[PDB]
Protein backbone atom coordinates (compact mmCIF):
# COMPACT_ATOMS: atom_id res chain seq x y z
CA UNK A 1 0.00 0.00 0.00
CA UNK A 2 1.07 3.32 -1.11
CA UNK A 3 0.03 6.10 1.04
CA UNK A 4 1.05 9.94 1.71
CA UNK A 5 4.04 9.69 -0.58
CA UNK A 6 5.19 6.75 1.55
CA UNK A 7 5.41 3.15 0.41
CA UNK A 8 4.99 0.86 2.93
CA UNK A 9 5.19 -3.43 2.72
CA UNK A 10 3.77 -5.85 4.55
CA UNK A 11 4.31 -9.46 4.84
CA UNK A 12 3.83 -13.14 6.34
CA UNK A 13 5.01 -16.46 5.49
CA UNK A 14 2.10 -19.31 6.72
CA UNK A 15 3.37 -22.79 6.16
CA UNK A 16 0.32 -23.93 3.58
CA UNK A 17 -0.19 -27.82 2.85
CA UNK A 18 -3.33 -27.06 0.99
CA UNK A 19 -1.81 -26.30 -2.46
CA UNK A 20 -5.50 -25.61 -5.02
CA UNK A 21 -6.28 -22.16 -3.40
CA UNK A 22 -5.80 -19.44 -0.26
CA UNK A 23 -6.98 -21.30 2.98
CA UNK A 24 -9.48 -20.31 5.01
CA UNK A 25 -7.27 -18.75 8.33
CA UNK A 26 -6.29 -15.59 9.98
CA UNK A 27 -3.56 -14.30 9.69
CA UNK A 28 -1.83 -10.72 10.76
CA UNK A 29 0.49 -9.13 8.62
CA UNK A 30 3.13 -7.55 10.10
CA UNK A 31 4.96 -4.02 8.99
CA UNK A 32 8.54 -5.56 6.99
CA UNK A 33 9.59 -2.01 6.05
CA UNK A 34 8.56 1.68 5.04
CA UNK A 35 10.49 3.42 2.31
CA UNK A 36 9.55 6.56 0.76
CA UNK A 37 9.43 7.20 -2.63
CA UNK A 38 6.42 9.24 -3.29
CA UNK A 39 5.59 8.30 -7.02
CA UNK A 40 2.38 8.33 -8.75
CA UNK A 41 2.11 4.91 -8.97
CA UNK A 42 -0.86 3.26 -11.55
CA UNK A 43 0.27 0.24 -12.45
CA UNK A 44 1.52 -3.12 -11.48
CA UNK A 45 3.60 -6.16 -12.59
CA UNK A 46 5.14 -9.18 -11.12
CA UNK A 47 8.85 -10.73 -11.99
CA UNK A 48 9.16 -14.54 -12.70
CA UNK A 49 12.04 -16.53 -12.66
CA UNK B 1 16.01 5.74 36.87
CA UNK B 2 13.21 2.70 37.62
CA UNK B 3 10.62 2.16 40.02
CA UNK B 4 10.23 5.73 40.87
CA UNK B 5 8.21 8.79 39.99
CA UNK B 6 10.26 10.62 37.67
CA UNK B 7 9.28 13.14 34.39
CA UNK B 8 10.23 10.96 31.72
CA UNK B 9 10.92 11.88 27.53
CA UNK B 10 11.05 9.32 25.70
CA UNK B 11 12.14 10.32 21.95
CA UNK B 12 10.22 13.06 22.77
CA UNK B 13 7.44 12.05 24.07
CA UNK B 14 7.32 13.32 27.54
CA UNK B 15 5.47 12.65 30.70
CA UNK B 16 5.67 12.16 34.24
CA UNK B 17 5.64 8.58 35.50
CA UNK B 18 7.11 5.55 37.26
CA UNK B 19 9.24 3.64 34.84
CA UNK B 20 9.01 -0.40 35.89
CA UNK B 21 10.86 -3.05 33.66
CA UNK B 22 7.62 -5.06 32.02
CA UNK B 23 7.08 -8.69 31.30
CA UNK B 24 4.99 -7.88 28.28
CA UNK B 25 6.70 -9.16 25.00
CA UNK B 26 6.40 -6.50 22.18
CA UNK B 27 6.72 -7.57 18.81
CA UNK B 28 9.83 -6.16 16.79
CA UNK B 29 7.93 -3.51 15.23
CA UNK B 30 5.97 -1.95 18.07
CA UNK B 31 7.16 1.05 18.97
CA UNK B 32 4.36 2.71 21.50
CA UNK B 33 1.95 0.72 23.81
CA UNK B 34 -1.22 1.35 24.94
CA UNK B 35 -4.26 1.11 27.46
CA UNK B 36 -7.96 -0.16 26.74
CA UNK B 37 -8.87 3.55 27.11
CA UNK B 38 -5.97 4.75 24.63
CA UNK B 39 -3.65 5.57 27.34
CA UNK B 40 0.63 5.55 26.60
CA UNK B 41 1.23 2.60 29.40
CA UNK B 42 4.00 0.93 27.33
CA UNK B 43 7.15 2.66 25.85
CA UNK B 44 10.21 0.81 24.27
CA UNK B 45 13.45 2.41 25.83
CA UNK B 46 15.67 3.84 22.87
CA UNK B 47 19.33 3.23 23.31
CA UNK B 48 18.48 -0.24 24.83
CA UNK B 49 15.67 -2.46 23.30
CA UNK C 1 -46.34 -31.95 53.78
CA UNK C 2 -46.16 -28.64 54.05
CA UNK C 3 -42.30 -29.12 55.09
CA UNK C 4 -41.39 -30.90 51.91
CA UNK C 5 -42.99 -28.76 49.68
CA UNK C 6 -41.33 -25.59 51.91
CA UNK C 7 -37.92 -27.97 51.96
CA UNK C 8 -38.41 -28.87 47.97
CA UNK C 9 -39.38 -25.22 46.84
CA UNK C 10 -36.23 -23.95 48.31
CA UNK C 11 -34.04 -26.62 46.54
CA UNK C 12 -35.47 -25.59 43.15
CA UNK C 13 -34.41 -21.97 44.30
CA UNK C 14 -30.85 -23.09 44.06
CA UNK C 15 -30.97 -24.85 40.47
CA UNK C 16 -32.97 -21.84 38.79
CA UNK C 17 -29.66 -19.80 39.72
CA UNK C 18 -27.01 -22.21 39.68
CA UNK C 19 -27.76 -23.10 35.84
CA UNK C 20 -29.32 -19.41 34.55
CA UNK C 21 -27.99 -16.38 34.99
CA UNK C 22 -30.94 -14.27 33.20
CA UNK C 23 -33.17 -14.20 36.97
CA UNK C 24 -30.09 -11.83 37.94
CA UNK C 25 -30.07 -9.16 35.08
CA UNK C 26 -31.24 -6.59 37.09
CA UNK C 27 -28.22 -6.35 39.58
CA UNK C 28 -25.82 -6.76 36.31
CA UNK C 29 -27.48 -4.29 34.15
CA UNK C 30 -26.43 -1.27 37.02
CA UNK C 31 -23.17 -2.61 37.06
CA UNK C 32 -23.25 -2.56 33.06
CA UNK C 33 -24.75 0.87 32.37
CA UNK C 34 -22.48 2.69 35.05
CA UNK C 35 -19.40 1.00 33.76
CA UNK C 36 -19.99 1.81 30.11
CA UNK C 37 -20.91 5.25 31.43
CA UNK C 38 -17.25 5.79 32.43
CA UNK C 39 -16.02 3.90 29.32
CA UNK C 40 -17.24 6.77 27.25
CA UNK C 41 -16.32 9.58 29.88
CA UNK C 42 -12.70 8.51 29.78
CA UNK C 43 -13.12 7.72 25.50
CA UNK C 44 -13.58 11.36 25.18
CA UNK C 45 -10.47 11.95 26.63
CA UNK C 46 -8.84 11.04 23.22
CA UNK C 47 -10.83 13.34 21.35
CA UNK C 48 -9.50 16.58 19.42
CA UNK C 49 -12.23 18.63 19.98
CA UNK C 50 -11.36 20.97 17.08
CA UNK C 51 -7.50 21.14 18.39
CA UNK C 52 -4.17 19.97 17.22
CA UNK C 53 -4.00 17.73 19.27
CA UNK C 54 -5.90 15.60 22.32
CA UNK C 55 -2.80 15.05 24.20
CA UNK C 56 -2.81 18.01 26.53
CA UNK C 57 1.28 17.57 27.23
CA UNK C 58 1.62 17.85 23.34
CA UNK C 59 -0.14 21.07 23.14
CA UNK C 60 2.16 22.24 26.44
CA UNK C 61 5.05 21.04 24.69
CA UNK C 62 5.74 22.08 21.04
CA UNK C 63 4.07 25.78 21.19
CA UNK C 64 4.25 28.41 23.84
CA UNK C 65 1.17 30.11 25.85
CA UNK C 66 0.06 33.26 24.12
CA UNK C 67 -1.30 30.73 21.14
CA UNK C 68 -1.30 27.19 23.40
CA UNK C 69 -4.55 29.29 24.96
CA UNK C 70 -6.28 29.41 21.88
CA UNK C 71 -5.70 25.36 21.66
CA UNK C 72 -6.24 24.38 25.55
CA UNK C 73 -9.15 26.48 25.73
CA UNK C 74 -10.88 24.26 22.86
CA UNK C 75 -10.51 21.35 24.83
CA UNK C 76 -11.29 22.72 27.94
CA UNK C 77 -14.78 23.72 26.68
CA UNK C 78 -14.47 20.13 24.97
CA UNK C 79 -13.64 18.08 27.61
CA UNK C 80 -15.79 20.17 30.38
CA UNK C 81 -19.55 19.46 28.76
CA UNK C 82 -17.97 15.80 28.48
CA UNK C 83 -17.68 15.67 32.51
CA UNK C 84 -21.08 17.52 33.00
CA UNK C 85 -23.18 15.06 30.82
CA UNK C 86 -21.73 12.10 32.46
CA UNK C 87 -22.43 13.84 35.86
CA UNK C 88 -25.71 14.56 34.64
CA UNK C 89 -26.25 11.14 33.68
CA UNK C 90 -25.28 9.79 37.40
CA UNK C 91 -27.90 12.32 38.74
CA UNK C 92 -30.65 10.82 36.83
CA UNK C 93 -29.72 7.22 37.49
CA UNK C 94 -28.92 7.60 41.14
CA UNK C 95 -33.03 8.79 41.63
CA UNK C 96 -34.10 5.63 39.66
C1 LIG D 1 -0.81 10.49 -12.54
O1 LIG D 1 -0.72 10.26 -13.93
C2 LIG D 1 -1.98 9.92 -14.53
C3 LIG D 1 -1.73 9.59 -15.99
O2 LIG D 1 -1.81 8.20 -16.32
C4 LIG D 1 -2.97 11.08 -14.35
O3 LIG D 1 -4.25 10.63 -14.78
C5 LIG D 1 -4.82 11.48 -15.76
O4 LIG D 1 -5.44 12.64 -15.19
C6 LIG D 1 -6.10 13.50 -16.14
C7 LIG D 1 -6.71 14.63 -15.35
O5 LIG D 1 -6.12 15.89 -15.67
C8 LIG D 1 -7.14 12.72 -16.95
O6 LIG D 1 -7.71 13.54 -17.96
C9 LIG D 1 -6.53 11.47 -17.57
O7 LIG D 1 -7.54 10.69 -18.21
C10 LIG D 1 -5.85 10.64 -16.48
N1 LIG D 1 -5.26 9.43 -17.03
C11 LIG D 1 -5.89 8.25 -17.04
C12 LIG D 1 -5.12 7.10 -17.62
O8 LIG D 1 -7.03 8.12 -16.62
C13 LIG D 1 -3.08 11.46 -12.87
O9 LIG D 1 -3.97 12.55 -12.66
C14 LIG D 1 -1.70 11.70 -12.27
N2 LIG D 1 -1.80 11.96 -10.84
C15 LIG D 1 -2.10 13.16 -10.34
C16 LIG D 1 -2.16 13.24 -8.85
O10 LIG D 1 -2.31 14.13 -11.06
Amino acid sequence: KNIDGYFKIYSKHTPINLVRDLPQGFSALEPLVDLPIGINITRFQTLLA
Amino acid sequence: VKNKCVNFNFNGLTGTGVLTESNKKFLPFQQFGRDIADTTDAVRDPQTL
Amino acid sequence: LIANQFNSAIGKIQDSLSSTASALGKLQDVVNQNAQALNTLVKQLSSNFGAISSVLNDILSRLDPPEAEVQIDRLITGRLQSLQTYVTQQLIRAAE
